[PDB]
This record gives structure tokens, sequence and C-alpha cells, in this order.
């Protein structure tokens, strides 16, 4: 029989039902072995809020939401790792907070779908997506400020 | 709690803002890929 | 039907509870949309 | 157990073909030979109670010790109040007195 196409389980998480004979991460310790533990790259998915702590740079306006869209490249904010597993982002005045977002287990594939040609397109797969971030205000900081 | 270490920076890239997509599979595992499965053509539309 | 189970629930129990409607489901000839909604406007009371 | 088939995820059935039993979908070609033994067990509850009871012990889990009653004056006693009628203004009582296996049952 062939291994690679065995019958899965309902359980996407222990689908090996025949062999051949998981606790919760957090986001800190999650980087701490992407970057310590080893150093191939990852591909993360996460979440921003609907309105960033920006203007859009002269795009004809407002206070209308300010997405990835309208900023440039270029360093935009820093990812801080504090005690006791705080985990921030400061995108500049304010900061955020990061936390571990639903844990996926189906197959999840980043893909390139680049219409160069209006009648012929290249579909490049770029990697495979495991784990999602969840960025959050932190209303609690913003509330205290002023 | 100081941020000691991993002081990682965020960048921008604008490259592929209109030629990224997500395609999830909600009943094909993560275990299993289609990497080994020939295909053949993709219908789209913009 | 691997989704409906997902959405349902994982859980052992769930899954015994749920076996029995699987099967009835899989003893008539409904696998898609279209044969669904026509056994249902069949089921369907005049207006 | 229940399984899917990984091309189109329908609910798996088991038949017989013409080597093996095999899983297989009713909506495509997908089958799936049994190599070695597949079980799923369930583990169904057991009865664990003996049903004995009725213990004197266990049944004088009451308040009522040492009392007097108006029909043989017995210390150990049991008592119960009830209070479910508004008709009827003073209270009800219900005491039992088996102290010398009397056995009484009054208001
Ligand atoms: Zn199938
Ligand atoms: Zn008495």
């Amino acid at each position: 029989i062939i291994n690679i196409k065995k019958e899965k389980r309902e359980t996407d998480e222990e689908t090996k039902q025949i062999l051949r004979m998981l606790p919760k991460d957090v986001s800190v310790a999650e980087l701490l072995r992407e970057l310590s533990l080893t150093k191939e790259e990852e591909l993360l998915f996460l979440q921003l809020p609907d309105t960033l702590p920006g203007q859009p740079p002269t795009q004809d306006i407002a206070e209308n939401a300010c997405t990835l869209a309208d900023l440039t490249e270029g360093q935009v904010g820093k990812l801080l790792i504090r005690k006791s597993g705080r985990v921030q982002l400061l995108l500049g005045k304010v900061t955020l907070d990061v936390t571990m977002g639903t844990a996926c287990s189906f197959l999840q594939e980043l893909v390139s779908v680049g219409l160069g040609d209006s009648r012929t397109g290249e579909m490049t797969v770029l990697g495979h997506v495991k784990h999602k971030l969840v960025c959050s205000p932190d209303f609690e900081s913003l509330l205290d400020h002023k | 709690d100081d941020p000691v270490v991993q002081e990682i920076d965020v960048y921008l890239a604008k490259s592929l803002a209109e030629k990224l997509y997500l395609f999830q599979y909600p009943v094909r595992p993560a275990s299993m890929t289609y990497d080994d499965i020939p295909h053949l053509s993709a219908k789209i539309k913009p | 039907d691997q989704e409906i189970v997902q959405m349902i629930g994982t859980e052992e129990h769930v899954m015994a509870a749920f076996g029995p409607s699987l099967e009835e489901c899989q003893k008539a000839q409904i696998f898609t949309q279209m044969q669904a909604l026509k056994y249902i406007g069949n089921k369907v009371r005049r207006q | 157990m229940l399984l899917f088939c990984p091309g189109c995820g329908n609910g798996l059935i088991v038949e017989e073909g013409q080597r093996c039993h095999r899983f297989a979908c009713n909506t495509c070609p997908y089958v799936h030979n049994i190599t070695r033994k597949v079980t799923n067990r369930k583990y169904p509850k057991l009865k664990e109670v003996d049903d004995v009871l009725g213990g004197a012990a266990a049944w004088e889990n009451v308040d009522s010790t040492a009392e007097s009653c108006p029909k043989c004056e017995h210390p150990r006693a049991y008592f119960m109040q009830l209070q479910t009628r508004s008709a009827d203004e003073p209270m009800t009582t219900f005491y039992k007195c088996c102290n010398a296996q009397c056995g009484h049952r009054w208001r």
C-alpha cells in the first residue's frame, strides 16, 4: 500500500490512524524556536487591524482607513518581545500586541497569481502557511495615555 | 517586562500587492499536499 | 461530508452521534447541491 | 470509525472487491485495500453500583436524636417539617420513632 495516500482520521492533528510500527504554543516561544533553534525561513499569516495608526501619503484623502496598500516600502515598524511572554509591535507612537490565532490544521498554500499578460498568466506557489497571528490595538494603554 | 531580546524589524513590499492570493483547502490536512499531483489548468476571472 | 463533520465537531462522541445521520444521507442518492435542492422543493409546500 | 476519501471528502464504506475487503466512496473510484487488522473500540460503561442500600447507619442521617415523642417517648426519633400549604396557617410535622422497632408515623 502507498504510504502517502492512506486514509485520514477525522482529527487533522492525529490523521495517523495506521502506523508502520500537541500543547498550545505561544508567539514568543514560537519566534524563539524559529530563530534560535533553527534558521529556516517560515511563512506566517498575521491579521492586521482595519485602520493602521497612520495617514495615506498623498493618496487624495478625511480620517479614512489606512491599510498596507497606501504605505510605501521600507521599515514600517519593529517587533519587540518583552518578559513574561509579551509580544508587541511598535508601529510608531502606539504599540499593538500580537497573539496566536486559530491553530489551522488544514492545507493552506500561499501562492502568487501574476497576470503578466491579458491572455496568459503565471501562478507561482510561494509556500505553505502553518501558523496564524493576530495583531490587536492595546486599547488599555490608549485609554490610560489620555 | 523589558524587550530584552528579539527586536525584529518589519518591512513592507508592494511588488505582489495585486498578484498575491491565498488558497486554503478546508478538506485537505496540511500533512498531504498537492505538490506531487500534476495540475492541468486554472480558470480565473479578474 | 468531511467539512460537515468538521463543522459539527471533532469529538469522538460527536461523530458517534452524527453517524446515523450520515448513514441515512448516504442511503439516498443525494450528493450534490442540485439534488438536495430538488428534494427540498419536492418537500416544499404550495404557497 | 468514520473515514473520508481524500479526493472528494465523502464518507467511506466497507465492501468486498476482487482480492480483499476495501474502503470505497460512492461518488469517486477511489478505493483503499485493507492490509493489516483495523479496530475501533468504544468501551461501554459497566455497571459499577452494587445496589445495596437501607443501612440503619445510613438511614439515620437526620437531626432527631434524644427527643420525646407522644407515642413511646424513646430518645432516637426522625422528624420532618413541611411548609407547603398556604391554607394551613401553622406548619406540618411528621415524627417517626423506631428505637424499639415501634415504627410510628403521625402528623
Ligand atoms: Zn470519495
Ligand atoms: Zn418514642
